[PDB]
RNA sequence: UGGAGAGUUUGAUCCUGGCUCAGGGUGAACGCUGGCGGCGUGCCUAAGACAUGCAAGUCGUGCGGGCCGCGGGGUUUUACUCCGUGGUCAGCGGCGGACGGGUGAGUAACGCGUGGGUGACCUACCCGGAAGAGGGGGACAACCCGGGGAAACUCGGGCUAAUCCCCCAUGUGGACCCGCCCCUUGGGGUGUGUCCAAAGGGCUUUGCCCGCUUCCGGAUGGGCCCGCGUCCCAUCAGCUAGUUGGUGGGGUAAUGGCCCACCAAGGCGACGACGGGUAGCCGGUCUGAGAGGAUGGCCGGCCACAGGGGCACUGAGACACGGGCCCCACUCCUACGGGAGGCAGCAGUUAGGAAUCUUCCGCAAUGGGCGCAAGCCUGACGGAGCGACGCCGCUUGGAGGAAGAAGCCCUUCGGGGUGUAAACUCCUGAACCCGGGACGAAACCCCCGACGAGGGGACUGACGGUACCGGGGUAAUAGCGCCGGCCAACUCCGUGCCAGCAGCCGCGGUAAUACGGAGGGCGCGAGCGUUACCCGGAUUCACUGGGCGUAAAGGG
């Protein structure tokens, strides 16, 4: 009554670029792994199945689309992966992206040739790209009986067994030996497999060069020994729609797809501070992670978790170290492709949902209620790319939008809400155009808030061009509290990035000692509302050189207006120039789309700075205004077909083209 | 899903249906009575009323009426009857009304 | 928990020598013997005149630090003596003295009260038979406070039960150095306790 | 057996006077810390909604069967398959589901509290007393057959039993109308008339046990009625038609406009009617010297409500929380023709909120329903779990040990402080280990007796291998507030009306005991602070215990 070996656990993820088949790939995985019949919706984050004595934990949701972050989190928590590929889309421009981000964490993955039955459906067409675009060492595991329309069956190279499909309803399959012709086409390949697999077992190498065939048991040993090293990428095939290449890709799983054991142990940190391997031991300290919270109308709040060490138990007591809380795990649950399996525990390496717990939000660490109060890794970093200007209509939808991101920032911490620290308006952070757009349906529908959707502002800077000298008097002598503060300065522009430089240039001291302090609060202060549009009149040097006083009428503040009347016109008489913020950037773009990327950067008011090769691409430096920068994530990803990404850092302020100076008078 | 206490409801209906009858009986009967009594049918009234009387106490046995419910009805029947037979009649036959 | 930490420090502050250490406090060094003055950085400076409050708080602490007891218990015991029929001053002391961990100190099975407690705590003590380990336990009139048997022969017990042969024990306690017994004759009286503490002030402390 | 004041209006004074603080309390939350145990206690908000599971049943000693396992087989063989007993399934009938458990929405009211009245009534089961249990008929499920349905179930024939129903008898005796007697609101008698009883089971079978019927009495539990007491607003002053009374009916266990008919104009109100706001009331709880002031959580009593609302049925009792009907709102199934529901029961889910627990173990004990018993049900209860939420007890060590290490701080640089503190030296030994290990449980039952007294015997532990006991046993968790005055406890450095503090007065603008850190100190200690709210201080709404010439206050 063991039932749990660990070496039978398969936690895979179906990640690929849109169109593909991911979803269709899974609703199918779960039909074969369980059609039982014996004489007796992605219903939740992660789901379990049993394929010939192995438990598989799948986390299908990827999508790839602009924003990933979900594809990359599941990936962490789970073992293997299947980058499903559209066999059809041959001149496929986005077959990419996905995989180039998987080894980016370090995880093994096979590839799937999906729509083999759809026009242009060519197997090699992909390997002729799967090694051309990304550069892996795939192994044509099968060959097609009839390309595209003539899709009857398929043949295993490694095992030289022929299979056929009498239909697409998934019923009349069978294994009929190789059909007359073909046959020969095989060999050469079943040797190349028994040749590639030689780079692993030197035992399948010698018997190759002697005249003996490697036993069906060790041959796979080579293939699998190395697949799991991230060296080989077993590519198979089959119309997920017509039920072909599936039940043979399900073997493709177990046989080469890692087990929780086969994978490199988690790192975390103790209360003191130091790394440590979280050993997948069903008897080591309890320490798992929580990723996807959910609201079940039947069991309330669910918290999906992946155990790395120890075992969780039904009717126990955990403790969230992240958010210092004694959560009470009251019941466990395993999501079955068609029902709720109420198990009694989650031994390390396994995953599921714990009914109960409250504070536990995305990626929290829970340890036994006494165990080393440690906190694992998790630390992912998918920041934003596309942001918007959301102004909540009257001061009414600014409260329907306040409780709009107080439940939409816990249910998705992959965005960033921040109030523009210069002009009210709040900025909704996104991971692409699709991210913010759909938050605009629910935050506008499921929250009934109806605010605004225009675009972000620019933090300009008032200033001048020519050095001027105006008077700074005040005097108000009617009889008493006089108010006598007179001054005269030397305001002169400085380089675009100087700041504020005041000069205490008075001879004998015609303006008292006590009164020059509060005369700097008038010049510094008054610089606030510019002489053009009204912005921070910076990048200038003040030089109080003159100005007189009175024995009684003068004040610690009468001199506050005196120096505030000298700055309030020295920038108006010295020709006021409306400067603006220029951001530095870098678009990692394949030099293939580099022609139209650097161009666009010019038809975008900017000037390019360089291109120093990087990897297989090339980075472009430059400066762009911020008015002419909005929605660039869907313009750069445009001139590059997704193969384009960029950064951005502030730099300096610079005058508007005299034509963007008579525009700003709004 | 359910509780076998409906046995109490089923029974309820019955018991209800039963005394619901002897109930209405004593009523109509009680009227047919006071009716004649006032009309003049001296002895042939008493007769009915003497019957009414039975039925009353009769139902008092079960859970229909009880205690004074019976007694009260009586004291009124043979009170309005006797107080209608003096509308010139002399209690002829030996009714319930005592000498 | 029973304070713990620098005591021949309190010995100071209060300025009225304390036997919180027992043996040592007698040698030319109860601390207060060498540096007779409030601890801290300042300590040896012209002390400002005590407020009407300071005085009473100070006298309370004094009395409380003697019996080394938490402010909570001290207060309860106080509040108890108050509602009790009899001159509250004496009565308060009455119970304070009944503390087992104290009757142990008095009967001499211990050098300090700090010690007497640890003894009582570790069941080295007994009451008319069964052993008690609650310092707070309150002795009645006519009880035998002996040392348990497993204890009888333990270095400490002897030495302490040794300096006894000769010395006398309070008029409300009869001790038998041999049988290591001891009766709580009558309830201690006012003078019997030559404490450098004025109760009338402590009383007035809890009057505010 | 009981009463403490202080800070703040002035240049200074006295008075009036407001603000503010020290105390105690809390179903508590928040912050920083957090070791053990015992006993308490834990949705104060949405009386918002709720997935799942369980919270009320039980008698074969009331009756007839269906199904299953035994006897002996009815007959000559299986036949018309009968019988006696032990499992079961539902149906009849019998009690119990009206108690127990939850909640405070409503309610200012005979709701509650208290003291009384019932010549105006009721009370299943339980005690004691009296007399009875005589004949007869009779249906409906169950069951068989047939029909409608998706389902829930439902309809139609035909059987059949009983403590189910019905008629006749006997009526100790009771119920009625009338008369007389005593009495005095309908209370007792008494005569004529009239009307009503009832059931059978088990055994050891002319004698018991459990039942039945009528009547009287007791006990317990109630209904209704009444005097008194029961918050804020007159910037709510007038209210009222079944309204107030009467007569006669109906109605009820019973009084009464509780209802209806018809008469009469009356009933209520500054002793605050009517209206509006708020609230469940009490025993008690907190505070207080007291008088008084708040309050009504847990425990006990009463009430009121079970999604909102109306209504009856059965019954001793309900207008019924896990009963019924209907309206409405919500949840679910649907073959869309119609169906099933009600956590303010236990546990849990979600929403709200600053905030309040396990979908736990046991019927061993107490208590309740049924039963002759055996026994069955029992989220009531007895326990365990989680939370310093509270209170009580306990540990983080004890005795030694320098004219006194180091580090750190202060310094007139002589030195002072931290301080016996550490170190170091012995000694006891929380934790933790092997071993032993309950009280709560002695009845129901069984045997003697007489199934009476009394005597003897047996089965019964969830907590729990827990508490506790003996042996073995390692020096083994401290924070938090404060340090200008009230108010215990000060120095240095940063800082420069900044940053910040702040309960009040106020502190901060280059030497700050007031900000920030440090050393040191004070208080208290598994706690310490903050925030709400109540009493106190506040004789500051003054009955105890104040005032009005100018302080607020005399009415033309
Ligand atoms: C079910 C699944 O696995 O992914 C689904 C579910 C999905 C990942 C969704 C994309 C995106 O909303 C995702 C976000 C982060 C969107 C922002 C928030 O609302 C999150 C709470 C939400 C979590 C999952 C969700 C809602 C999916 C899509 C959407 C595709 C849309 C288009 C127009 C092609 C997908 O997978 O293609
Ligand atoms: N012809 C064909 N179409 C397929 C196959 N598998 C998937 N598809 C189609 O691919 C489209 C997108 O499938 P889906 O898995 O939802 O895309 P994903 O969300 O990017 O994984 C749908 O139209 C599917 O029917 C296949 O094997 N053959
Ligand atoms: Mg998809
Ligand atoms: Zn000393």
């Amino acid at each position: 009554k063991v039932e749990y070996d660990l070496k039978r656990l398969r936690n895979i993820g179906i990640a690929a670029h849109i169109d593909a088949g991911k979803t269709t790939t899974t609703e199918r995985i779960l039909y074969y792994t369980g059609r039982i019949h014996k004489i007796g919706t992605i219903t939740a984050a992660v789901t379990t199945c049993f394929w010939k004595d192995h438990r598989i934990n799948i986390i299908d949701t990827p999508g790839h689309v602009d924003f990933t972050i979900e594809v990359e989190r599941s990936m962490r928590v789970l073992d293997g992966a299947i980058v499903v590929f559209d066999s059809s889309q041959g001149v496929e421009p986005q077959s990419e992206t996905v995989w180039r981000q998987a080894e980016k964490y370090k995880v093994p993955r096979i590839a799937f040739a999906n729509k083999m039955d759809k026009t242009g459906a060519d197997l090699w067409l992909v390997i002729r790209t799967m090694q051309e675009r990304l550069g892996a060492r795939p192994v044509v595991m099968q060959l097609p009986i009839g390309r595209e329309d003539t899709f009857s069956g398929i043949i295993d190279v490694l095992r030289m067994k022929a299979y056929t499909y009498g239909n697409d309803l998934g019923t009349d399959i069978r294994e009929i030996p190789i059909p007359e012709e073909y046959l020969d086409q095989a060999r050469e390949y079943h040797e190349k497999l028994v040749e590639v697999a030689a780079d692993f077992d030197e035992n399948i190498m010698l018997k190759y060069l002697e005249g003996e065939e490697p036993t069906e048991e060790e041959l796979v040993a080579a293939i699998r020994k190395g697949t799991i090293d991230l060296k080989i990428t077993p590519v198979f095939l089959g119309s997920a729609l017509k039920n072909k290449g599936v039940q043979l890709l399900l073997d493709a799983v177990v046989d080469y797809l890692p087990s929780p054991l086969d994978i490199p142990p988690i790192k975390g940190t103790t209360p003191e501070g130091e790394v440590v391997e979280i050993h997948p031991d069903p008897n080591g300290p309890l320490a798992a992670l929580a990723f996807k919270i959910m609201a079940d109308p039947y069991v309330g709040r669910l918290t999906f978790i992946r155990v790395y060490s120890g075992t969780l138990t039904s009717g126990s007591y955990v403790y969230n170290t992240t958010k210092g809380r004694k959560e009470r795990v009251a019941r466990l649950l395993r999501m079955h492709a068609n029902h709720r399996e109420e198990v009694e525990e989650l031994k390390a390496g396994d995953l599921g949902a714990v009914v109960g717990l409250k504070e536990t939000i995305t990626g929290d660490t829970l340890v036994g209620e006494d165990a080393p109060r440690v906190i694992l890794e998790s630390i992912e970093v998918p920041e934003p790319v596309i942001d918007v200007a959301i102004e909540p209509k009257t001061k009414a939808d600014q409260e329907k939008l306040s409780q709009a991101l107080a439940r939409l920032a816990e249910e998705d911490p992959t965005f960033r809400v921040s109030t523009h620290p210069e002009t009210g308006q709040t900025i909704i952070s996104g991971m692409g155009e699709l991210h913010l757009e759909i938050i605009v349906d629910r935050l506008k529908r499921e929250f009934k808030v109806d605010a605004n959707v225009g675009k972000p502002q620019v933090a300009y800077r008032e200033t001048i061009t020519k050095p001027v000298d105006v008077e700074g008097k005040f005097i108000r002598q009617t009889g008493g509290r006089g108010q006598y503060g007179h001054v005269k300065i030397k305001v002169e522009p400085l380089p675009r990035g100087s700041g504020f430089e005041f000069v205490n240039a008075i001879v004998g001291g015609v303006i008292p000692k006590e009164y020059i302090p509060a005369v700097q609060k008038g010049i510094e202060e008054a610089m606030q509302s510019g002489p053009l549009i009204g912005f921070p009149v910076v990048d200038i040097k003040v030089t109080l050189y003159d100005g007189s006083y009175h024995e009684v009428d003068s004040s610690e503040m009468a001199f506050k207006i005196a120096g505030s009347m000298a700055i309030k016109e020295a920038v108006q008489k010295g020709d006021p120039v409306i400067l603006e913020p220029i951001m530095r950037v870098e678009v990692t773009t394949p030099e293939e789309y580099m022609g139209d990327v650097i161009g666009d950067l010019n038809a975008r008011r900017g000037q390019i700075l360089g291109m120093e090769p990087r990897g297989n691409a090339q980075v472009i430096r430059a400066f762009v205004p911020l008015a002419e920068m909005f929605g660039y994530a869907t313009d750069l990803r445009s001139k590059t077909q997704g193969r384009g990404s960029f950064v951005m850092f502030f730099d300096h302020y610079q005058e508007v083209p005299k034509q963007v100076q008579e525009k700003l008078i709004k | 899903r359910n509780l076998s206490a409906l046995k109490r409801h089923r029974q309820s209906l019955k018991r209800r249906l039963r005394n619901k009858a002897k109930k209405s009986a004593i009523k109509t009967l009680s009227k047919k009575a006071i009716q004649l009594a006032q009309e003049g049918k001296a002895e042939e009234a008493l007769k009915i009323m003497r019957k009414a009387e039975s039925l009353i106490d009769k139902a008092a046995k079960g859970s229909t009426l009880h205690k004074n419910a019976a007694a009260r009805r009586k004291s009124r029947l043979m009170r309005k009857v006797r107080q209608l037979l003096e509308a010139a009649g002399a209690p002829l036959i030996g009714g319930g009304l005592s000498a | 928990g029973r304070y713990i930490g620098p005591v021949c420090r309190l010995c100071r502050r209060e300025g009225v020598k304390l036997y919180l250490k027992g043996e040592r406090c007698y040698s030319p060094k109860c601390a207060m013997e060498r540096r007779p003055y409030p601890p801290g950085q300042h300590g040896q400076k012209r002390a400002r005149r005590p407020s009407d409050y300071a005085v009473r708080l100070r006298e309370k602490q004094k009395l409380r630090r003697i019996y080394g007891i938490s402010e909570r218990q001290f207060r309860n015991l106080f509040e108890e003596a108050s509602k009790k029929k009899g001159v509250t001053g004496s009565v308060f002391l009455g119970l304070l003295e009944s503390r087992l961990d104290n009757v142990v100190y008095r009967l001499g099975f211990a050098v300090s009260r700090r010690q007497a407690r640890q003894l009582v705590r570790h069941g080295h003590i007994t009451v008319n038979g069964r052993r008690v380990d609650l310092p707070s336990y309150r002795v009645r009139p006519g009880d035998e406070i002996a040392v348990a048997e497993k204890s009888r022969n333990l270095e400490l017990i002897r030495q302490n039960l040794e300096a006894m042969k000769g010395r006398k024990v309070g008029p409300w306690l009869s001790l038998d150095v041999e049988g290591m017994k001891g009766k709580f004759l009558r309830l201690p009286d006012r003078e019997d306790l030559a404490l450098p503490v004025n109760e009338q002030l402590v009383i007035e402390f809890y009057s505010r």
